RNA sequence: UUGAGAGAUACAAUUUGGGAAGAAAUUCCCAGAGUGUGUUUCUUUUGCGUUUAACCUGAACAGUCUCAUCGUGGGCAUCUUGCGAUUC
């Protein structure tokens, strides 16, 4: 949700390596037969290959992320375009006032 | 905007009408401005409150 | 035809002509830009070899 | 006193006592930086071709300026609201500008004008790591570059390969001294448009904006794929 | 083994190898331009033209441990290029603290410092040590003894790791050795009569060899135990082996190989021994050893074709008479060529395209006409060798063997 | 020092009038516009109204091309030219005030103290060179 | 101090302080931070020299903020004591502005040093 | 296309003549 | 006479395109490109370019004392008639 603690926590884990508790939740909710994963950033190598997940992020993963980032709001959530921009700017102002002190 | 002003401006900062009339005719400018009501300038007495 | 062959050669080879206030440049080809490194800057190559053939060292 | 429109809606020319360029408002009532405000019932902020850089390209004549009132735009180099205010005015309340900068000394006034306009969302991270704001927004319709760093082509190439949809616009402002001084603007600008069409940016136009800036250019291109 | 040709108005001023242990060899080279060019050794083409983001490159050097690359440019910049991303991918890293004059030569101390000789007669020392407080700023500046009646340029700079010195040759002919810490001269030799273009050292830095436009190779030795405990080079020896200049010198030293290699304006190579320079022997290579030919004849019409850079020429025996030539300037670079038996069609071919020309002897001249084939115009050719009067076999630069005028099955090799 | 203050504030008045007068004008652009095209015929042709769309009115001045009033003959034109002349004479007043304050400041600097000599150039433009001696 | 951007090396700081000494002899510099900011406001400064040696450096790093508005070059030298020696007073000097002139004898030296400054910006 | 091109030319002249100059441009 | 190469700059016709008038012939407005005839700008190019030079600097104004500033008187009106600047 719009909880500032969870938002800024995943924001710090996105601006750093991506081994957050939500990524541990993803490792819980995708453990079927040590499946293949497409990470976004190559610097998240720890949660990319930590435990039973064949990860791949190179030079076409960016193309499929272009596709799924082009059409995040139209089918993935039950949300709308102004709602995605509002939650993005809430997260943005939170992380901005966190890094830039006041 | 107050921080990027020189210390002479911070001296005369309240007394703009006296300052600019005393510059636009060639007279003597004020020396106190808004800073006259500081306690240290209250402790001083004479011409050394200008100082 | 002897006194203008280089003229018609260069005026048919060269690009980026003027159109009033404007200038219509050609973009180059991925063919040449991926088969070869770009040409040397003749200014600096002439500076280096003109230095090594300066008059103060008496070559012969 | 008579406002005529421009080639791009959200950009107008207020003719009359001073035939000068102008944009709309999304800030109701007030200026942001002491730019002049013209009312014609309806409020308007004067753009300056000297105080800002995109206005100089408009005044020099940019036909397919991909900043346009039905889009969303990514601004890599403002540092303060003095240009992205006018970009939020021209893009209107339908879209969104992502003003992304690194030096957090004028990022204070960047966030301060982003408080007033919901059009403007700020990013306070350096534009050579777009992965650090992967999780904020993607798929912009036009990037803008005003970075005065030497790796302009690589920085906006990374930002356009991560966040620019196909066949969109690229507008890059190139300062000649931040790449190579002592050699003229013609060679350094030809070198940079070749460096940018090394990526999937078909160059469309460059112009030199000479009465407003010394040795600058604005290059527009379309992102191929 | 191989030759990688460049075309019209292309030159090459510096080149450096890079071999991280376990990965392929990588070969970068500057020309007279604003880019670095990395070549893949398979095809013989550039696989990367990284435009360095400041000015015209004057020198190139490779880091020790070979993850970074210095390019020293005409506008006084020293630009670091991140190399360790894999073969082919090059990133910009950091422009070091600028200056006025162009930096003409570079060297690294280790991963830490970068030394650069400039065209104002000075030798700067920058720190390329990342995550220090003084990263990128120039720590020291040293000034060599200027010429009286012309400007002085420091042409060659090396670091000597066994001691802690910088050796430097400049355009007065003087060769100076500088203590790195304290950034200051230990001793200067007045060795050559004109500029010292290139100088190098052996493994344990008991010798420093040096050469330039006055065409002698000087050897500075520190092999005595007293020399090593006193840090005192002596001007040991001096040899005259080259004809015009020496523009490049390098040294290799292993268990069964210890030779310094040198070449210059005269086009030949010269091999000398490292630890036995003055005593031992030397070998001046031939100026060309045609492992790739530029001339072939055809017995009919008694004629011979020969191609230099981007032009072919044909003459007949009789005396002899130049019957035709093709200075094709739509071309930029040439490579191998073959004629049909009966002397009908010539085919010229470079690694980017190839082109086939019908020929008709019209008497004391020929008539030459292009015959269009876009498969030939698109293919890369190394070798064309004419099965028949019409059929040729084509070896492509990407290991394809066509038969035109189509595909030979070719098995794979154990890597 | 107080008539130097008078000339300096007059100069600052004209400086601010200059900058916030030139902020509210519009200057005709003069930039080398360049257009990139395909193989050779697009360069050989006229760039056929690719952004002009009239070759009479909306081609050759670029402050606003297009894609399709109180005496507009000479009154607005003379008002425009007169505001440009106002900014130009603000500039002339500001540079004359800068020069006269510079001479006043040189005279004031000259009559303070320290050792100095009258240095004369080729022309007769005199200057005063001060002795290398720091202030006690 | 880390937050004192461009800092000069030894050769550039030696020629900066040489042109400061001859401008002090020609009475062409304003020594002190308030006089430097006054010349910044009035637009009669050629370039600003500051000292990366003051124990609050924030009493300095505000005139960068109006140097980058009037695109006037500015530079840091490591010693306020040495800057005061160069300016030719008996006190340490924190900042110094070399004022503008067009008939100046040392105009070429001022221009050379300010070009060497704006190379490192 | 007469009623479109003629009216477009008339509207373009009636706009562009009211911000332009002939002898004041060099001034 | 830069030996050669490239840019602006006058004259002439020949033209390329967007609009408006006409039956077309063609006209009219506008914006342009190119070739011949003059000036001129930039890069090699040789006798040699000057092979030294320029500038700064050391205790470098001042006994016929030098300089500054405020005044006083006088000359120059057959004109240094004098600028918040030295006219002698």
């Amino acid at each position: 949700a719009a909880n500032a603690l969870e938002e800024a926590n995943s924001i710090i884990e996105g601006k750093v390596s991506s081994q957050l508790e939500k990524l541990l939740e993803e490792i819980k909710k995708d453990k079927k037969s040590t499946l293949i994963v497409s990470e976004t950033k190559l610097a998240n190598a720890i949660n990319k290959l930590g435990l039973n997940f064949n990860v791949v992020s190179d030079a076409v993963t960016l193309d499929i992320y272009r596709a799924i980032k082009e059409y995040l709001p139209e089918l993935l959530p039950g949300m709308s375009d102004n709602d995605l921009s509002k939650m993005s700017l809430g997260l943005a102002h939170s992380i901005g006032r966190h890094k830039l002190k006041f | 905007s107050l921080a990027k002003s020189p210390a002479s401006t911070i001296q005369i900062l309240g007394a703009e009408k006296a300052l600019f009339r005393a510059l636009k005719t060639k007279h003597d400018t004020p020396k106190y401005g808004l800073l006259y009501h500081a306690s240290l300038v209250g402790q001083a007495t004479g011409k050394n409150k200008g100082k | 035809i002897k006194t203008k062959k280089r003229k018609t050669l260069k005026n048919l080879r060269k690009d980026s002509v003027k159109r009033g206030k404007f200038r219509v440049q050609l973009l180059s080809t991925t063919q040449d830009s991926k088969t070869l490194p770009p040409k040397k800057e003749s200014s600096i190559i002439r500076s280096k070899d003109r230095w090594l053939n300066r008059k103060a060292l008496n070559k012969g | 006193v008579v406002i005529e429109p421009h080639r791009h809606a959200g950009v107008y020319i207020a003719r009359g006592k001073e035939d000068l360029l102008v944009t709309k408002n999304m800030a109701p009532g007030e200026s942001v930086y002491g730019e002049k405000r013209i009312s014609v019932k309806v409020e308007y902020r004067v753009w300056n071709p000297f105080r800002s850089k995109l206005a100089a390209g408009i005044m020099g004549g940019l036909d397919e300026l991909f900043i346009a009132p039905g889009k969303k735009v990514l601004y890599l180099g403002a540092a303060s609201g003095t240009s992205v205010s006018h970009v939020s005015d021209v893009v209107g309340p339908e879209g969104v500008v992502y003003a992304v900068e690194f030096s957090h000394r004028p990022g204070r006034e960047l966030i301060s004008m982003a408080k007033k306009r919901p059009n403007i969302i700020p990013i306070i991270e350096d534009a050579r790591h777009p992965q650090k704001y992967r999780m904020l927004i993607g798929m912009v319709d036009c990037v803008f570059a005003d970075v005065a760093q030497p790796d302009q082509a690589r920085i906006i190439a990374l930002n356009s390969h991560m966040f620019l949809k196909d066949q969109g616009g690229v507008v890059i402002s190139i300062k000649a001294n931040c790449i190579d001084s002592t050699v003229d603007a013609e060679t350094v600008f030809a070198r940079e448009v070749q460096k940018l069409r090394e990526e999937r940016i078909k160059p469309l136009e460059q112009l030199t904006l000479e009465p407003y800036e010394r040795d600058h250019c604005i290059v527009v291109g379309r992102y191929m794929r | 083994e191989m030759v990688i040709e460049g075309g019209k108005d292309r030159s090459i001023e510096g080149l450096c190898w890079s071999n991280v242990n376990g990965e392929s060899l990588r070969l970068f080279s500057i020309g007279g331009s604003t880019v670095v060019t990395e070549w893949d050794l398979a095809t013989g083409l550039p696989l990367r033209n990284y435009d360095c983001n400041s000015g015209v490159i004057w020198s190139i050097s490779i880091n020790d441990s070979q993850d970074k690359l210095s390019v020293g440019c005409d506008n006084g910049t020293v630009v670091l290029i991140d190399i360790s991303g894999g073969p082919g991918v090059l990133e910009h890293d950091t422009i070091l603290m600028r200056q006025e004059a162009r930096v003409l030569t570079l060297a690294w101390k280790k991963d830490d410092f970068v030394i650069g000789g400039c065209s104002d007669g000075r030798i700067r020392i920058w720190s390329a040590q990342k995550n220090d407080e003084n990263m990128g700023r120039l720590l020291h500046t040293m000034k060599v003894d200027k010429a009286k009646k012309e400007s002085t340029l420091v042409w060659s700079v090396i670091y000597l790791p066994r001691t802690d010195q910088i050796a430097s040759g400049d355009s007065t002919g003087s060769i100076k050795f500088w203590d790195f810490q304290f950034a200051t001269l230990n001793q200067s030799f007045k060795a050559h009569d004109a500029d010292v273009l290139c100088l190098t050292t052996d493994t344990d830095n008991n010798y420093v060899f040096s050469a330039g436009v006055d065409r002698k190779i000087f050897q500075f030795s520190q092999n005595t135990n007293k020399s090593q405990k006193n840090n005192r080079w002596v001007n040991s020896s001096n040899r005259l082996l080259h004809g015009n200049d020496i523009r490049a010198i390098c040294a290799y030293q292993s268990k069964g190989a210890d030779f310094l290699v040198s070449g210059g304006v005269e086009k030949t190579l010269v091999i000398n021994s490292l630890t036995s320079f003055s005593n031992g022997n030397y070998r001046k290579m031939p100026t060309v050893e045609p492992y790739s030919k530029n001339v072939l004849v055809n017995k009919e019409q008694r004629l011979v074709v020969s191609w230099s850079e981007s032009t072919v020429k044909i003459w007949t025996m009789g005396n002899y008479k130049l019957v035709c030539k093709l200075t094709l300037k739509d071309d930029q670079n040439i490579s191998t060529c073959s004629l049909s038996p009966d002397g009908q069609v010539l085919v010229v071919g470079r690694p980017s395209t190839t082109k086939v020309f019908h020929l008709q002897p019209v008497g004391n001249k020929l008539k030459v006409t292009k015959l269009d084939n876009d498969l030939l115009l698109r293919t890369s050719t190394k070798l064309v060798k004419f099965i028949d009067n019409s059929k040729i076999v084509i070896c492509s630069c990407e290991d394809d063997v066509f038969i035109v005028d189509q595909e030979v099955e070719l098995l794979e090799v154990t890597s | 020092t107080q008539d130097s203050n008078y000339v300096r504030t007059l100069r600052q008045i004209e400086l601010k009038k200059l900058e916030k007068g030139a902020k509210q004008l519009m200057f005709k652009s003069s930039g080398n516009h360049t257009i990139f095209v395909d193989s050779r015929e697009k360069m050989n042709e006229f760039t056929p109204e690719k952004f002009f769309n009239t070759t009479s009115e909306m081609v050759n001045r670029s402050e606003n091309r297009l894609t399709k009033s109180i005496m507009p003959k000479e009154s607005l034109d003379k008002k425009k030219l007169k505001k440009f002349k106002q900014v130009k004479q603000h500039l002339q007043r500001e540079t004359q005030l800068k020069q006269v304050q510079q001479r006043m400041d040189a005279q004031r600097e000259l009559l303070k103290k320290g050792s100095k000599k009258k240095i004369v150039d080729s022309s007769g433009k005199i200057s005063f060179k001060w002795k290398k001696q720091r202030k006690r | 101090n880390p937050k004192a951007f461009p800092l000069a090396d030894a050769a550039l700081t030696q020629q900066i302080l040489d042109v400061v000494q001859q401008a002090a002899n020609l009475r062409q510099l304003k020594k002190g931070a308030n006089e430097a900011t006054k010349t910044l406001n009035r637009g009669i400064s050629e370039f600003i020299i500051m000292a990366a040696d003051c124990e609050p450096i924030e009493i300095l790093l505000h005139l960068p903020l109006l140097c980058e508005d009037k695109n006037v070059p500015y530079v840091f030298v490591p010693s306020r004591v040495a800057l005061g020696r160069a300016c030719g007073v008996s006190r340490p000097v924190i900042a110094a502005s070399i004022t503008t002139n067009d008939a100046s004898a040392i105009k070429t030296q001022i221009y050379a040093v300010k070009d060497k400054i704006e190379t490192l910006l | 296309r007469k009623y479109l091109n003629k009216l477009i030319k008339r509207n373009s002249q009636n706009l562009r003549s009211w911000d332009l100059e002939e002898e004041v441009r060099d001034e």
